[PDB]
């Protein structure tokens, strides 16, 4: 039933501190209910109740507390949590951080209201994602393959072409209808236009929804921006059977809003001063993915994050690492050499590749090829590190073949055009024509049956 | 007195409640009109602070808070096996059935066991009216599964004399199966007992551990063995393989039942288990059967409410102790004690308590200590004698991938086995990624009697394996400053057999049909051949380097390249296609081929 | 890119009233018939003595034209014609040339990128420098 009871409105602001405003005399505060604030000048803001205690409600104000006042500020308590109007009508539209429209279209008519927090998908109803998506990118489809409904982030150093990679996935991704949710947090306008323009250049724009929060929009709205995106993705996938892909852009600029809120609340700090709940907060984003029984929908997530000081062990990538189905890494050591897309296969993995490949999904050889490509690429890096100290005169002929493998591999397997789509089969054949650099017996990861069917060609 | 107080305040997973005079600390309490489940963490006057095992978003000041007297407790009985439960014991299959939802609703109260199922009960026949009986006495079997006979037993707090025992027949969780009397007071029981998860289920004795916890992985079972009744940790960074070890133990081990505990884990893990385990099969007595019949999952996915991670771990061990009391060699996969410690960080943060290292509460080391030490091999309670055991394996997940982590630092002080995973091996896709330099097992001195009885050749091989694998790293620190030309022939042989033992013994692709599992006979056969090559190659050099007719590693490789290729090929032997005698005969032919080749070099 | 709804509609009214002032300025007599007709939809709301509130309500209601991109392009076209006429004040050009130049601007892709605007900026710099120039060879 609808909430029929008339809304209260309080002037009883009794403190303000950082992004918090503390009400008093509140009649039965509800934890996590939303409050609208009117400032003395008639400006409207919104905020969530973070704590309640007897008559007190601690409200965090999304649009910042600057201009909140202890006498004239009016808080309309809405009486419920942060619901969002959702509809399939949100495809082909663009929204601000808090889900207000910015494409000059009207306010969304709700086909329903959903709780922004979503719900924990029941582990019994969840279906283990296995139907492969070809992204078209050899460094993915060959060695890091993505299942329909996987969650797998793209990690990057700063300034790397990770935007162009995500754009290419949103230009080439498909199975062996489809729709995209896109969200960006703390993005610069010089990149917001790139994403919006790319969905026009790909012709895709009619099947995609962009939630944009820019670096000069309010930082606390970034907390809800990816949650709005996921709530829309749940409506499209689980209510409407759409094969949804969710792009979350700079989870780092989201994580910085967590660190800010944490410091402002005085929460117990984990590594680098992120809140203790950092893992759970990231899970509350990243777990809304994968198929569920009876529903043909399948939320896939490709978060993107700039790793601070390029450090893989930083809390943002590292906690994301524990949650996601493996990770795709983009590297300066490739990008400086103009090797687009600069995806370094070696540190990458996909947890679901194990079941997304082989007969009925991909050619029989694929799993064996992937492992042997890791083996040779890795040994190539090891002999390169040897050559950099002791010179090529210390290397055996086989060690020089592993060095040549790494060179030929990066120039052919990883190197691909920004608009070039390669099938998995073409990627595997490039894999084999590189593996043929060694004698058949040297391919120690591959069984003799696979070698007899696929090595000689 | 009032049965309920009222929510005085809320902050994330913490709810304060007024009018709670006479509450007990760690009492289980319902919160809110929707009847959320929680537990009292602190008392502060006529007022209480409750950790809530569901998300509190939506709770209001002045909502009812209903006491229950009972501490956090689990229903134990028939119909546990094959099920999946959340951290507060709700059976997910029945939630799915009753709600038809994709998600677990807030406020669900579904009974922990399916009280509608008539189970087949077989009373012990030894009991009769007037007989004396005590906690842990098996009053009857229930034929729960084709594998696991459930052995119902008197609750450990209970004692008395048999007033009534039910005849052989079909009964459920509400049917009275037994009635006692003690001190003139009668006590009825159904087939379901209830136990406080924070209280250890007692035993007659905790014995030493002395039978290997057989595991599919070569490197584990050979070089760092776990033992039935022993603890273990698998500290590893993200993507290191610790979860696949945890799967592999559950899929393939000599454990009579497995409790798997998905504490704060990624949701697709539970789906993968529930996808794979009904389809994978063991065999008993000439009947092939689905391994799910010997498991239960406690799940609490990473996005489920933080507090329930604590209740999940305590549920997983309390179930494990229940099956231990039946005499089963239980195993229990504590699938991340760091994500558990992070839940203790959360409650401590809300309570405003003083943190130890990295925000963790000071009692973290004490909670972990009093958890892993619930393992053991035990003389059970009660009269028919049983030797059950719990073996606990904890997938610690160090923040930043660094073992200076406080969860690791505490865990290593408690566990008798360390399987430290290396991210650099996982990057190379070397798996399982066990670092053989830092890993250790304290059980070797007890297990050496079992190896002496069944595998007398093994202790020499295990020693030579560990030594070669250390000598590799001793050589590497030299080679990286001068180049490989500095090596003596003994050192080249050392690095080569280390490369065999690394790439063809320690390496194991556990999803493939051939690396799926590895029997001990296959494992020792592989290692025996590799070390036989080491000793023979070393002997050949030592025999001939006293002369100008000196054998070298290159001479051996050029004469014996096929033998190196055969040695590498040993891993591909498949237990489904090849019998133990067939694999052993192939390995004997490798020993003979090596001997005849070396006899031609010398 | 965007604004608060109050700001956005207040900018729309600003464009409408400005286009009307420019139309009155370039043509106090209704001689530029085809130009005037091509703005009748905006001009009516400002040639009528409507209150600012009434036109703001009509903008919120979608009764006034309200696309700021279209209004800005249309406003720019009129002002870059007005700028021409004003910049040649001592040499008032033919009406047929004005409506011809207007048609060329109406057809143009982007007036800010156009050499038309560049020529007028150069004319403006030269013209504006004279306004306070003292008697001097260069200035003469
Ligand atoms: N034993 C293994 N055999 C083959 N591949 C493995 C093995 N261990 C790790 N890998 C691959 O790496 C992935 C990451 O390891 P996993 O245990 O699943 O993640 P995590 O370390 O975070 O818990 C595995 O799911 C699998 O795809």
């Amino acid at each position: 039933n609808y909430l029929s009871q008339p809304r209260l409105t309080y002037k009883t602001v009794s403190g303000v501190n950082g992004p918090l405003v503390i009400l008093d005399h509140v009649k039965f505060p509800r934890y996590a209910e939303i409050v609208h604030l009117t400032l003395p000048d008639g400006t409207k803001r919104s905020g969530q109740v973070l704590e309640v205690s007897g008559s007190k409600a601690v409200v965090q104000v999304f649009e910042g507390t600057s201009g909140i006042d202890a006498k004239k500020t009016s808080c309309e308590f809405t009486g419920d949590i942060l619901r969002t109007p959702v509809s399939e009508d949100m495809l082909g539209r663009v929204f601000n951080g808090s889900g207000k429209p910015i494409d000059r279209g009207p306010v969304v008519l709700a086909e329903d209201f959903l709780d922004i927090m979503g719900q924990p998908i029941n582990p019994q109803c969840r279906i283990y994602p296995e139907e492969m998506i070809q992204t078209g990118i050899s460094a993915i489809d060959g060695m890091n393959s993505i299942a329909r409904g996987q969650k797998i982030p793209i990690f990057s150093a700063a300034g790397l072409p990770h935007n162009e990679i995500a754009a290419q996935i949103c230009r080439q991704a498909g199975l062996v209808n489809f729709a995209i949710v896109f969200a960006a947090m703390g993005v610069n306008m010089e990149t917001a236009r790139f994403f919006k323009s790319d969905f026009e250049e790909n012709g895709s724009m009619d099947n995609v929804c962009l939630f944009l929060n820019l670096a000069n929009d309010p930082t606390i709205e970034r907390i809800i921006t990816p949650r709005l995106a996921l709530t829309t993705a749940e409506f499209l996938a689980y209510q409407c059977e759409k094969h949804v892909l969710v792009i979350l852009t700079d989870m780092s600029s989201y994580a910085e809003a967590l660190r800010e809120v944490s410091a402002a609340r005085e929460e117990v700090p984990g590594r680098r001063g992120f809140p203790g709940y950092m893992y759970t907060d990231l899970a509350t984003i990243y777990e809304r993915a994968g198929r569920v029984e009876g529903r043909n929908g399948s939320i896939t997530q490709i978060p993107i994050l700039t790793m601070p000081n390029d450090d893989i062990t930083h809390p943002i990538p590292d906690l994301t690492g524990y949650i996601t189905e493996g990770q795709i890494y983009v590297d300066r050591q490739l990008h400086n050499r103009q090797i687009y897309p600069p995806i370094n296969v070696l540190p990458s993995l996909s947890r679901l590749m194990k079941s997304a490949i082989g007969e009925g999904m991909t050619r029989k050889d694929h799993a064996d090829v992937s492992n042997q490509l890791y083996a040779c690429y890795a040994i190539g890096k090891d002999v390169q590190a040897m050559k950099a100290v002791v010179g090529e005169e210390a290397l055996t002929s086989d060690d020089l073949l592993y060095l040549e493998f790494l060179q030929k591999f990066e120039k052919n397997f990883i190197t691909q055009g920004p608009y070039e789509n390669r099938t998995v089969y073409e990627t595997l054949d490039i894999g084999w024509q590189l593996l043929r650099i060694f004698p058949k017996e040297m391919l120690k990861r591959i069984p003799q049956s696979t070698l007899s069917e696929f090595y000689p060609r | 007195e009032s049965t309920f107080g009222y929510v005085h305040g809320v902050s994330g997973p913490v709810v304060t409640a007024c009018d709670m005079a006479g509450a007990a600390m760690y009492e289980l309490v319902r919160v809110g009109h929707s009847e959320l489940v929680g537990e009292i963490i602190r008392l502060e006057g006529d007022m209480a602070t409750i950790q809530v095992y569901e998300e509190t978003s939506g709770v209001s000041v002045g909502d009812p808070v209903l006491r229950t007297g009972k501490p956090l407790s689990v229903e134990l009985g028939p119909g546990i096996m094959g099920a999946i439960f959340d951290g507060i014991q709700r059976p997910l299959s029945d939630i799915s059935s009753q709600t038809q939802s994709i998600y677990i609703p807030r406020g669900v109260n579904v009974s922990a066991l399916s009280r509608d199922i008539k189970w087949e009960f077989i009373p012990s026949k030894n009991l009769r009216v007037g007989s004396h009986i005590t906690g842990g006495d098996i009053y009857g079997i229930v034929n729960e599964n084709s594998l696991i006979k459930h052995k119902i037993m008197l609750p450990p707090r209970s004692r008395g004399s048999v007033t009534y025992i039910a005849p052989p027949g079909n009964y459920d969780a509400s049917d009275v199966v037994l009635e006692l009397e003690f001190e003139g007071v009668k006590e009825k029981l159904s087939m379901v007992q209830v136990w406080p998860v924070r209280q250890v289920r007692p035993v007659t004795e905790k014995l030493p551990a002395n039978h290997p916890l057989l595991t599919g992985q070569r490197v584990l079972d050979a070089l760092f063995p776990c033992v039935q009744g022993g603890t273990t940790a698998i500290p590893g960074a993200f993507g290191c393989g610790k979860t696949v070890i945890s799967q592999s133990l559950s899929k393939y081990s000599n454990s009579d039942v497995i409790i798997y505990v998905g504490c704060g884990e990624r949701g697709n893990e539970m789906s993968e288990v529930l996808r794979d385990f009904p389809e994978l099969t063991m065999e008993v007595d000439g009947k092939v059967e689905s391994i799910m019949k010997r498991t239960a999952l406690v799940a609490n996915t990473s996005n489920m409410p933080v507090a329930a991670r604590e209740a999940s771990i305590y549920t997983g061990i309390t179930l494990s102790e229940y099956f231990r009391d039946m005499g089963y060699h239980v195993s229990m996969m504590a699938d991340s004690t760091s994500r558990w410690a992070e839940a203790l960080r959360e409650i401590s943060g809300r309570l405003a308590e003083m943190p130890a290292d990295s925000g963790y509460p000071a009692y973290l080391g004490a909670r972990l200590a009093s958890f892993y030490e619930r393992a053991g091999r035990v003389k059970c309670l009660g009269n028919p004698e049983r030797e059950g055991s719990v073996s606990i394996v904890g997938a610690v997940s160090p923040p930043g991938g660094d073992f200076s982590d406080p969860v690791t630092s505490a865990t290593l002080g408690i566990v008798q086995v360390f399987w430290g995973l290396d991210k650099k091996l996982a990057q190379r896709k070397h798996f399982p990624s066990v670092n053989w330099l830092i890993s250790y097992s304290k059980y070797m001195r007890a297990l050496d009697e079992y190896y002496d009885k069944h595998f007398t050749e093994f202790v020499p091989l295990r020693t030579k394996a560990k030594e070669i694998l250390q000598e590799e790293e001793d050589l590497a620190e030299i080679v990286q400053l001068v180049g490989k030309a500095s090596l003596a022939e003994t050192d080249k042989i050392t690095l080569e057999v280390a490369k065999l033992i690394k790439d063809d013994f320690l390496q194991q692709n556990g999803y493939t049909p051939y690396d799926r599992f590895c029997p001990f006979y296959k494992t020792v056969g592989m290692l025996s051949n590799m070390i036989s090559f080491y000793d023979m190659a070393r002997r050949a050099v030592e025999t001939t380097a006293q002369s100008d007719n000196k054998i070298t590693w290159s001479i051996i490789r050029e004469h014996m390249g096929e033998i190196l290729y055969k040695l590498s090929s040993m891993k591909f032997k498949d237990p489904v296609k090849d019998g133990e005698a067939k694999i052993k005969a192939d390995y004997a032919q490798l020993l003979e081929d090596m001997q005849n080749a070396f006899r031609s070099l010398e | 890119g965007g604004l608060t709804s109050e700001q956005y509609h207040s900018q729309v009214v600003g464009k409408i009233g400005y286009i009307a002032r420019c139309m009155q300025t370039i043509d106090p007599e209704n001689n530029l018939k085809k130009i005037r007709e091509d703005y009748q939809d905006v001009l009516i709301w400002a040639e009528k003595n409507y209150r600012f509130e009434e036109i703001l309500e009509a903008s919120k209601s979608g009764k006034c034209p309200n696309d700021l991109d279209a209004l800005s392009r249309r406003s720019l076209i009129l002002q870059e014609l007005l700028r021409l006429v004003s910049s040649i004040s001592p040499f008032k050009m033919k009406l047929d040339l004005i409506e011809s130049q207007y048609e060329k601007m109406k057809q143009h892709v982007n007036l800010w990128k156009s050499d038309y605007h560049v020529k007028l900026n150069q004319l403006n710099q030269l013209t504006d420098y004279l306004k306070n120039a003292a008697p001097t060879p260069k200035n003469n």
